[PDB]
């Protein structure tokens, strides 16, 4: 299944388990704990903190096996050299759109990174019960292994905490815990209107409303004014819509978080990317 | 040089220069076909003239006609613990084991005379990051236990002792908080160390050669019989020898790893590549050890323990440590090797006294100069801690006083005090 | 007749020994009037994109040292650039 | 007190009863029948290893071994790597001819001289010639043949060539026997006749390892770079002021050289990781794979992992490690034309009737580790003549006289 | 499609081409098409030179794709499935399928294309537009004959971000050390070994890319790029009727007796393929449209209580208890 | 305090771009005293008894050019160099 990291600290991990980890340093997203041989590690830079509103990625870690991959928002770099993009080596891909920078490997790998913010990645069934990273294991049971392991529950403060990676030169604080704030219930009939319009309707079968609407309670009261953080929760719904399989339409009005693109270059959800090109 | 050429000619005789009858031609220095005995040596450069003697590391010699007549001198031999795991046994044979138990380092033969035994326990997350833990001495008959804990807190017989202890047959001595100095009558000098990480240094007499046993070896001059166990023959692997001497029965068996640490951390591997290249580039005051010591081994085991461990500077400066304690043991000694490395804790002595590296026992306080004989204890290696410069010897507490008030020291009494004896500098009126 | 020059690659950073990689002008001109300092395999990324940190000046040339590279990313190596020069001729 | 089996000499210091003791296996077993460990496996009491020359047995928990001097073997491999008859390795990259063995050592009987020239571009090297002298005889191993130079006139000290598996093999009747792989490995054996009078780059053989960088002038050093620069053959020839490091010199074949090295360290071959030490043979073969960088790198490699698995034959593994796209073999190319005889033996065992052993002529070591393609002949000739590779029938192969073959 | 980037196309003519992207290889989507074969090309050296080291093809909605010694089915549609064959003949991978494609592939660097005669016209990208009249093999994407190997060779990359190869480069002079034993081992092929040869395949462009092979091959492995130089001149003179015997146990050796079953001796080196046997294809009457029979490699020599090989297990069978063969998979 | 430096075989005829043989003090010292200039192959001949065509003095360092060795022999190349420099220190 799929891994993901968006927004404003949002997490969900390989078997659901949407939470919120404002950690700053330096993590494990995932990795190979089988014991005989790591077949792959994906580790985790998150910025200097950038404002209230956004949470980018400074730079992605990734080692498969042989060979060590660094990406940052404006290169590639594969065993301390740089790429041109296509690179088509026979065991890995890397490719970079104008929107996402693509990884495929042969070991059933699979990240996608739009260069600010949001990872996702996808691993075939052969790494079941060998996943250890943040993203959980990959047992398929909601929240049994990863929260309750010795009967104490874990709060996703401390379980991601766990998840850091000492760097040999830099002491890096982990963040503490905040005072529990109120429930934000008060923007429930918001979410709920703006996430289920006419646009998402081949996708309510296919993912679920409950995690990616929780999601949506936070980002209305910890971000206020713009309008920054709900449409990169909505975003990451029409990312998971199509996924499965299905199409989502278009929800981005001139007032409902706009995108620009030059020339007469339109702005759409679910298209294919093999354009003709003159 | 080159005598009995003409044994192995394999070539026709021709026309040119040549010698007499006998009258060997002078390859070593520049003159013609001299006579036999008039050679002249060499020894990495100077030109000896036949009949001058020289003392050697471990033997004397003689220039004979053109050859050296060497013969022996008594020297010690030296197993060290470096690391968490780095043995490297009497006769050289450096090795690695990563253990968890009590393992037997060094016991004597006999029925009796002693036993080294020490913990080698994991200290980090894995199996793989282990680390020595307690130093355990068992003298005088084996009825003495003496601890060594990885804090300080020296305890004999599960009782806490307070450092110097002198005794009849051996003595624990403590000169700069960070080194622990046990001499014995038999023969065994011990060197503890606690910062960064703990390591251990054992000593024994050329006397005790061929009759020790444990994980430091026989001390036979081979080093091709060191893993030879107690009943026979001789192990492949470190980890299969050493499993033969664990001190306890209910101890797991270890086995090698064929990995190396810094593959299997990219974070660690540019961090040790970095500094641990200090050791090989001649800029640093770690090339003037390099016509001596040859750091191309210590340069790989610096690699392997700070890709390894979880303290990474903490056994990168333990591995510094000890290319530059391995220099001072051949002569050359490094004066300010920390001022850009491991320099944490230079800065952080007290008020009167500094930074050295040539501390030893015998620079105390004046109540070591009432006795003056009876502990000194030659024969160690000096260590390198906070201390006071070439004259203002140390009080009874704080800063070190000048030599005219030192003490005098019974209580230690203070510079106003007549007994009919005046107090005064070191020594008294009496 | 200001015309640029070709583009320089004459260093390497896994070959050479200047530690790193230096591009320098002679040769092919005295005294530049402009210099271009850009990478081999990915050539529209300015010197703030690849986040190393050079000198390209029209005085001496391009300077990379291996040794400033530390800390930056986790490989520590220089990357590979080529320059062109600008002439005037009469 | 709950003793082990495994810990009796340990001493006892920080389940089985009172008497009974564990063993290591299972359940309580007394004293007397206590078993032994060698090499992480587990032998019951009155068992038999043999180690090298000798016989042991699994007496009391301990082993009782025979006491027989055996022979000794220094080695010479790869871009200067060296193991001195006491087992001390090292390395050392110089270009002149040196002394390996000789006798002649402060009169002498015989030499063993290497010649070592540089086989890439980064400065090391490793050896493309020896030189064998025999009293007034002169062998010279060159161009994968033997040569024979100046024969003396009627003394001729006896000697064989012959060829075992992918070797070459010359011994003498005065116990010296050279064993070379036609490229750049050397094995020289002594009969424990020569311990403590012989000199050179292998040693002196008295079974003490710390006086074997004894220099020609009698003096022992504790440089590699002072004693090997000493044994030198021409006074004209350079001195070697430092070793080369070859996967700095060459940072780009570094990545081959270290996957392709790997195999030794894998599970391919486990069975011996117990038995043989494979950590200086990963580093040989990737300081022999970083410095082949003028032609040919695919025979530097091949020979580096040969190295570690014949040491596992000799200690009682065999492996079989070569594949079609990894070091393939090619003992097909011998068959008579498509009469299958010719079998590639992975570890040497097979012990047929040559035309020597025949008529008693037999050797004085065991050479039946050593790897290559073996005859099988058939059962109406079987017997190998060894000097023209045919399997003839008992009566007619040959005559052996001078050590020349005649029909 | 050979070695460090040399060419043959379909109208017989060489060149060279180092490009570092995806490129067309052959298609009928030429200005609607049924079928593309694309060439992945990396650099192997530091030099600057590249080889091909994977093959796509593309058969109506089929892909498969030739990569790390096997064939790997992609994206098998749902029931049109043009019918294909993979079998392994020698030391060569052949992938054939029933509209007059074939492609045959040494599991390395060097590719052979097929077309049926149908094809004529038809055709464009790097192999030309099979036309028998060469001197427009140099077609660009845009319908323009060039006279540049580089302008040609540039307008069938893949991706439009794949950089410009601006020249070609010579690796002898970038690597002066390996140029000496690379013109020693490489003339083996105009010596006395190959003179059965010389008057029927000229070996003078096959000597030309020995040389440009092996002082190229300089991060690790050149006995390999050595070895499939002079096995692509020795295809050439027993395809012509010269069947030359070149590999000795010291040069290029082979392993043809670890197949054999422990000491029971079938499998042998055929130096020139010649050899028809009865495979469990072939007794059902199962045959293939060229001769392929000129492929180097071990071949089986079945005995007579089981004289019938079964190829996709390697193992001589007894004529009923072979297989089944049904939609390109053996079923026991 | 007037030391002699090391010997520097940085640069090879069959290597580099120069075209030749160039060793330089740089990195060790500004203004030398004096310079040797030697081969590296047979290091007591003098630069009269190589018979190539080279300068060597202390303002600028070695310089070999292939160019200047055409017609000399029958092979055209640079043959190997290492210098020495002195410099002194207070
Ligand atoms: C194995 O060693 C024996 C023992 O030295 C060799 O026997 C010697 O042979 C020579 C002539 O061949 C005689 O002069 C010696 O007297 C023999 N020694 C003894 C003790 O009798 C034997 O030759 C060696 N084997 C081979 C094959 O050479
Ligand atoms: C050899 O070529 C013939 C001629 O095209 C192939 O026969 C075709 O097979 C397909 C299905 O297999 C049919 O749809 C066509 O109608 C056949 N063609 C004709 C003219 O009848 C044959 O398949 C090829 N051989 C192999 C092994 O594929
Ligand atoms: C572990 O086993 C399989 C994969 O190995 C997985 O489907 C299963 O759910 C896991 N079970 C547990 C109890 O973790
Ligand atoms: C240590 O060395 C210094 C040299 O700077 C000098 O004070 C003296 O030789 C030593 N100090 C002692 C022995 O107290
Ligand atoms: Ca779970
Ligand atoms: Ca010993
Ligand atoms: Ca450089
Ligand atoms: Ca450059
Ligand atoms: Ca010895
Ligand atoms: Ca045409
Ligand atoms: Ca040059
Ligand atoms: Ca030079």
């Amino acid at each position: 299944n799929v891994c993901s990291t968006w927004g404003n600290f949002h997490y969900k991990t390989f078997d659901g388990d949407v939470f919120r980890f404002p950690g700053l340093c330096d993590y494990n997203f995932a990795s190979d704990c089988r014991g005989s041989y790591k077949e792959f590690a994906v580790h985790l830079k998150r910025g200097p903190g950038q404002a209230e509103a956004p949470a980018g990625v400074e730079s992605i870690l990734l080692t498969i096996k042989d060979d060590t991959i660094y990406l940052t928002r404006h290169l590639a770099v594969l065993n301390g050299a740089v790429v041109s993009t296509p690179h088509y080596s026979p065991g890995l891909l890397i490719e970079k759109s104008d929107a996402y920078t693509k990884v495929y490997s042969r070991a059933g790998l699979t990240l996608m990174w739009n260069r600010e913010d949001a990872l996702m990645l996808e691993l075939d069934t052969k790494f079941r019960n060998h996943t250890c990273g943040l993203c959980g294991d990959y047992n398929g049971l909601q929240s049994y292994s990863e929260f309750l392991s010795d009967g104490v529950l874990f709060s996703p403060l401390e379980f991601g905490n766990m998840q850091k990676i000492n760097q040999p030169d830099v002491v890096c604080e982990d963040p503490e815990e905040e005072v529990a704030p109120a429930s934000c219930s008060e923007h429930r009939a918001e979410c709920e209107r703006l996430l289920t319009a006419e646009a998402f309707a081949d996708c309510q079968d296919l993912v679920p409303l409950e995690p990616y609407l929780r999601a949506c309670q936070q980002d209305r009261c910890r971000c206020p004014g713009g309008d920054t953080c709900v449409c990169s929760t909505v975003a990451e719904f029409s990312r998971q819509c199509s996924h499965a399989g299905g199409r989502p339409g278009n929800w981005r009005t001139a007032t409902l978080c706009p995108k620009t693109c030059p020339g007469n270059l339109v702005y759409l959800e679910s298209g294919s990317p093999c354009m003709d090109t003159c | 040089s080159h005598l009995e050429v003409s044994s192995l000619c394999e070539e026709h005789r021709m026309d040119g220069c040549f010698c007499p009858e006998g009258t060997v031609y002078d390859d070593i220095g520049d003159s013609g076909c001299v006579p036999v005995s008039q050679c002249h040596c060499r020894l990495h450069g100077h030109l000896y003239t036949p009949g001058q003697e020289i003392t050697n590391d471990c033997e004397q010699c003689v220039c004979n006609a053109g050859r050296w007549v060497c013969k022996d001198l008594p020297c010690p031999g030296t197993c060290a613990l470096e690391g968490g795991s780095h043995i490297t046994t009497f006769d050289g044979k450096t090795y690695t084991f990563h253990g968890d138990c009590y393992y037997v380092l060094a016991k004597g033969d006999h029925n009796d005379s002693y036993a080294l035994l020490g913990e080698l326990a994991p200290c980090g997350s894995t199996d793989k990051q282990t680390c020595l833990k307690t130093v355990v001495l068992l003298a005088d008959k084996k009825k003495n236990a003496v601890v060594f804990k990885s804090d300080g807190s020296v305890l004999l017989n599960q009782l806490q002792v307070n450092l110097p202890h002198v005794t009849a047959s051996f003595s624990v001595f403590r000169p700069s908080s960070y080194h622990i100095m046990v001499s014995m009558a038999i023969g065994v000098r011990l060197q503890v160390q606690l910062a960064p990480v703990m390591q251990l240094f054992v000593t024994l007499d050329q006397a005790s050669q061929g009759q020790v046993q444990g994980l430091c070896g026989n001390f036979n001059g081979l080093e091709g019989d060191d893993f030879k166990t107690a009943s026979g023959l001789v192990e492949a692997t470190g980890a299969g020898f050493a499993n033969t001497w664990k001190a306890q029965s209910t101890c797991h068996d270890k086995l090698d790893w064929l990995d190396d640490p810094c593959s299997l951390n990219i974070e660690s591997a540019n961090y040790a590549e970095h500094w641990c290249s200090l050791l090989k580039k001649t800029e640093t005051p770690f090339g003037r050890c390099h016509s001596a010591v040859d750091p191309a081994e210590y340069y790989k085991r610096c690699k392997y323990d700070t890709c390894n461990c979880q303290n990474n500077e903490d056994c990168l400066c333990a591995a510094l440590s000890s290319y530059a304690r391995a220099c001072t043991a051949k002569g050359v000694m490094l004066w300010g090797w920390r001022e850009h490395v491991c320099n944490k804790d230079v800065g952080s002595c007290p008020n009167s006294q500094v930074f050295l590296y040539n501390l030893t026992t015998c620079q105390q306080t004046c109540r070591s100069l009432s006795e003056a004989d009876s502990h000194c204890l030659e024969g160690f290696a000096p260590v390198d801690g906070c201390g006071c410069p070439d004259h203002t010897f140390l009080d009874e507490k704080g800063r070190c006083v000048p030599l005219a008030k030192c003490s005098c020291y019974g209580l230690y009494l203070e510079a106003g005090d007549v007994v009919r004896c005046v107090c005064r500098d070191g020594r008294l009126h009496c | 007749c200001c015309l640029w020059s070709d583009w320089i690659n004459e260093d390497h950073p896994s070959s050479g020994s200047d530690d790193g990689d230096r591009e320098t002008f002679d040769g092919v001109c005295g005294a530049p009037e402009d210099i271009e300092c850009r990478s081999v395999k990915d050539p529209h990324l300015s010197l703030e994109q690849h986040g190393q940190k050079v000198q390209c000046d029209v005085s001496v040339g391009f300077i990379c040292k291996n040794e400033d590279q530390f800390g930056n990313g986790p490989f520590g190596l220089c990357y590979d650039y080529k320059i062109r020069v600008n002439c005037c001729w009469p | 007190r709950a003793l082990s089996c495994q810990t009796l000499a340990a001493g006892y210091y920080h389940v089985c009863p009172d008497g009974l003791m564990d063993d290591g296996r299972g359940g309580c077993v007394v004293e007397k029948e206590c078993p032994c460990v060698h090499n992480n496996d587990l032998y019951s009491s009155g068992a038999k290893i043999k180690v090298d020359c000798n016989t042991c047995t699994c007496k009391r928990g301990r082993w009782v071994c025979t006491q027989a001097v055996c022979h000794g073997t220094c080695s010479i491999y790869g871009s200067g790597h060296y193991i001195t008859f006491d087992g001390k390795y090292y390395d050392f990259d110089g270009h002149c001819s040196y002394v390996a063995v000789q006798d002649y050592c402060g009169l002498g009987s015989f030499s063993i001289i290497t010649e070592n020239v540089p086989c890439g571009t980064t400065g090391v090297t490793c050896s493309k010639a020896i030189k064998i002298f025999m009293g007034r005889t002169e062998l010279k191993l060159e161009d994968k043949h033997r040569v024979v130079i100046q024969r003396d006139e009627g003394h001729h000290v006896a000697y064989t060539t012959r060829e075992v598996g992918q070797y070459l093999v010359v011994e003498s009747s005065t116990g010296i026997i050279v064993i070379w792989d036609k490229r750049t490995t050397v094995f020289i054996k002594l009969a424990p006749s020569y311990k403590g009078t012989v000199c050179g780059l292998c040693g002196n053989f008295d079974h003490r390892s710390n006086n074997d960088f004894t220099t020609r002038d009698h003096m022992v050093v504790s440089s590699e770079l002072d004693f090997g620069n000493s044994w030198k053959e021409a006074p004209t020839c350079p001195d070697v002021s430092t070793n080369p490091e070859p996967c700095s010199l060459n940072p780009h074949r570094r990545s081959w050289a270290e996957k392709q090295c790997s195999i030794l360290k894998s599970s391919v071959f486990s069975i011996c990781h117990s038995k043989v030490d494979p950590k200086p043979f990963y580093e040989a073969c990737v300081h022999d794979s970083c410095s082949c960088d003028t032609g040919g790198d695919c025979e530097c490699f091949c020979s580096a992992v040969a190295s570690y698995a014949q040491e596992c034959t000799k200690e009682g593994a065999c492996v079989f490690w070569r594949t079609p796209d990894l070091c393939p073999i090619f003992c097909d190319y011998y068959n008579p034309p498509h009469e299958c005889e010719w079998h590639y033996e992975p570890c040497g065992n097979r012990s047929f009737e040559t035309c020597r052993t025949i008529n008693g002529i037999h050797s004085n070591i065991s050479v039946s580790y050593l790897e290559g393609c073996y005859p099988r002949c058939p059962k109406d000739r079987p017997i190998y003549e060894e000097d023209l590779k045919k399997c003839v029938t008992a009566d007619k192969c040959g005559c052996y006289v001078e050590d020349t073959h005649y029909p």
